[PDB]
Protein backbone atom coordinates (compact mmCIF):
# COMPACT_ATOMS: atom_id res chain seq x y z
CA UNK A 1 0.00 0.00 0.00
CA UNK A 2 1.18 3.54 -1.18
CA UNK A 3 0.33 6.83 0.46
CA UNK A 4 -0.23 10.15 -1.06
CA UNK A 5 1.06 12.17 1.54
CA UNK A 6 4.56 9.93 1.27
CA UNK A 7 4.61 11.21 -2.36
CA UNK A 8 4.03 14.56 -1.54
CA UNK A 9 6.82 14.84 1.35
CA UNK A 10 10.25 13.59 1.33
CA UNK A 11 11.13 10.86 3.96
CA UNK A 12 13.64 13.50 5.81
CA UNK A 13 11.18 15.87 6.78
CA UNK A 14 8.33 13.26 7.66
CA UNK A 15 10.85 12.00 9.68
CA UNK A 16 11.78 15.21 11.68
CA UNK A 17 8.20 16.52 12.21
CA UNK A 18 7.49 12.71 13.41
CA UNK A 19 10.09 12.81 16.21
CA UNK A 20 9.26 16.19 17.46
CA UNK A 21 5.58 15.70 17.76
CA UNK A 22 6.16 12.65 19.36
CA UNK A 23 8.28 14.31 21.98
CA UNK A 24 6.31 17.40 22.03
CA UNK A 25 2.33 15.33 22.25
CA UNK A 26 3.09 11.99 23.52
CA UNK A 27 -0.33 10.80 24.86
CA UNK A 28 -1.16 10.94 21.22
CA UNK A 29 0.23 9.39 18.30
CA UNK A 30 0.78 10.98 14.69
CA UNK A 31 -1.79 9.38 12.25
CA UNK A 32 -1.96 9.94 8.53
CA UNK A 33 -4.98 8.90 7.29
CA UNK A 34 -6.02 8.16 3.36
CA UNK A 35 -8.86 6.51 1.01
CA UNK A 36 -7.68 3.22 -0.17
CA UNK A 37 -7.93 3.18 -3.80
CA UNK A 38 -10.69 2.24 -5.49
CA UNK A 39 -12.30 2.58 -2.66
CA UNK A 40 -16.34 4.04 -3.17
CA UNK A 41 -16.74 6.27 -0.40
CA UNK A 42 -16.81 9.75 1.52
CA UNK A 43 -13.49 11.94 1.40
CA UNK A 44 -12.12 13.32 4.70
CA UNK A 45 -10.86 17.07 4.76
CA UNK A 46 -7.60 16.16 6.55
CA UNK A 47 -4.84 13.40 6.30
CA UNK A 48 -3.03 14.40 10.08
CA UNK A 49 -4.75 13.63 12.88
CA UNK A 50 -2.96 13.75 16.40
CA UNK A 51 -5.11 10.86 18.28
CA UNK A 52 -4.97 9.65 22.28
CA UNK A 53 -3.08 6.62 22.47
CA UNK A 54 -5.46 4.98 24.65
CA UNK A 55 -8.31 4.93 21.72
CA UNK A 56 -9.02 1.90 20.72
CA UNK A 57 -9.33 0.96 16.84
CA UNK A 58 -13.18 0.34 17.18
CA UNK A 59 -13.41 4.32 18.38
CA UNK A 60 -11.34 5.82 15.85
CA UNK A 61 -13.80 3.73 13.39
CA UNK A 62 -16.87 5.71 15.23
CA UNK A 63 -14.79 9.15 15.04
CA UNK A 64 -13.63 8.58 11.13
CA UNK A 65 -16.92 7.36 10.61
CA UNK A 66 -18.72 10.09 11.95
CA UNK A 67 -16.07 12.65 9.36
CA UNK A 68 -17.13 10.94 6.41
CA UNK A 69 -20.87 10.02 7.05
CA UNK A 70 -21.87 6.60 5.66
CA UNK A 71 -24.33 6.25 3.18
CA UNK A 72 -27.21 3.07 2.99
CA UNK A 73 -24.61 1.48 0.82
CA UNK A 74 -21.24 1.82 2.62
CA UNK A 75 -19.39 0.40 5.11
CA UNK A 76 -16.13 1.00 6.68
CA UNK A 77 -12.75 -0.85 7.14
CA UNK A 78 -9.24 0.25 8.42
CA UNK A 79 -5.93 -0.86 6.62
CA UNK A 80 -2.60 -0.52 8.47
CA UNK A 81 0.13 -2.18 6.56
CA UNK A 82 -1.82 -4.48 4.44
CA UNK A 83 -3.82 -5.53 7.46
CA UNK A 84 -7.51 -4.78 9.22
CA UNK A 85 -6.57 -3.86 12.65
CA UNK A 86 -8.48 -5.67 15.00
CA UNK A 87 -11.53 -3.30 16.54
CA UNK A 88 -9.88 -4.14 20.05
CA UNK A 89 -6.40 -3.20 19.71
CA UNK A 90 -5.33 0.50 20.91
CA UNK A 91 -4.16 3.21 18.70
CA UNK A 92 -0.97 3.24 21.32
CA UNK A 93 -0.44 -0.54 20.60
CA UNK A 94 -1.39 0.00 16.67
CA UNK A 95 1.21 2.54 16.92
CA UNK A 96 3.63 0.74 18.64
CA UNK A 97 3.68 -2.52 15.93
CA UNK A 98 3.26 -0.60 12.96
CA UNK A 99 4.41 2.94 12.64
CA UNK A 100 6.99 3.62 9.94
CA UNK A 101 10.20 4.67 10.21
CA UNK A 102 9.26 8.25 10.02
CA UNK A 103 7.26 7.66 13.36
CA UNK A 104 4.01 8.25 11.44
CA UNK A 105 1.10 5.58 11.60
CA UNK A 106 -0.48 5.00 8.13
CA UNK A 107 -4.04 4.03 7.76
CA UNK A 108 -5.99 3.34 4.79
CA UNK A 109 -9.45 3.24 4.74
CA UNK A 110 -12.50 1.94 2.21
CA UNK A 111 -15.79 0.17 1.96
CA UNK A 112 -14.35 -3.00 1.34
CA UNK A 113 -12.36 -5.51 3.41
CA UNK A 114 -9.61 -5.78 1.13
CA UNK A 115 -7.58 -3.26 0.31
CA UNK A 116 -7.37 -2.34 -2.82
CA UNK A 117 -10.24 -3.67 -3.79
CA UNK B 1 -1.13 23.46 14.29
CA UNK B 2 -0.80 21.91 11.38
CA UNK B 3 -2.49 18.84 12.98
CA UNK B 4 -6.19 18.18 12.88
CA UNK B 5 -7.50 17.05 16.34
CA UNK B 6 -10.96 15.80 17.13
CA UNK B 7 -12.98 18.13 19.23
CA UNK B 8 -13.32 17.54 23.48
CA UNK B 9 -16.71 16.42 22.65
CA UNK B 10 -16.03 13.55 19.41
CA UNK B 11 -13.55 11.85 21.46
CA UNK B 12 -15.93 11.99 25.07
CA UNK B 13 -18.29 10.25 22.67
CA UNK B 14 -15.92 8.00 21.12
CA UNK B 15 -15.02 6.86 24.91
CA UNK B 16 -18.38 5.85 25.32
CA UNK B 17 -19.08 4.10 21.54
CA UNK B 18 -17.07 1.18 21.55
Amino acid sequence: MKFVYKEEHPFEKRRSEGEKIRKKYPDRVPVIVEKAPKARIGDLDKKKYLVPSDLTVGQFYFLIRKRIHLRAEDALFFFVNNVIPPTSATMGQLYQEHHEEDFFLYIAYSDESVYGL
Amino acid sequence: DDWTEFSSEEIREARQAA
